[PDB]
């Protein structure tokens, strides 16, 4: 019973400009997820740092599954992210050879 | 720059 709301790297309805505040100046493989710019289908947007730029990868949501491209194979956003911590996004696009290495946490350090 | 990444080349 994992909830996306508890994910360190899930920042909800923040904007791309707000994401850039968190990803600017970071290392390759730094990442967070926000809601997509539009609510259609309940998609999400992964933002991943590479080469000093922010790469945005749509997380499609269809029929209760999630993925970057068809076929959608993941049962939750958390499961998707956990997969790409270990497997490079070269699986999505051969030219995007980066893993999800450094989550940007929304929580205070306490 | 913020860029969407597509699945084609």
């Amino acid at each position: 019973n994992m909830s996306l709301q508890d994910a360190e790297w899930y920042w909800g309805d923040i904007s791309r400009e707000e994401v850039n505040e968190k990803l600017r100046d970071t290392a390759d493989g730094t990442f967070l997820v926000r809601d997509a710019s539009t609510k259609m289908h309940g998609d999400y947007t992964l933002t991943l740092r590479k080469g000093g730029n922010n790469k945005l990868i749509k997380i499609f949501h269809r029929d209760g599954k999630y993925g970057f491209s068809d076929p959608l194979t993941f049962s939750s956003v958390v499961e998707l992210i956990n997969h790409y911590r270990n497997e490079s996004l070269a699986q999505y696009n051969p030219k995007l050879d980066v893993k999800l290495l450094y989550p940007v946490s929304k929580y205070q350090q306490d | 720059k913020d860029s969407y990444v597509g699945d084609e080349a």
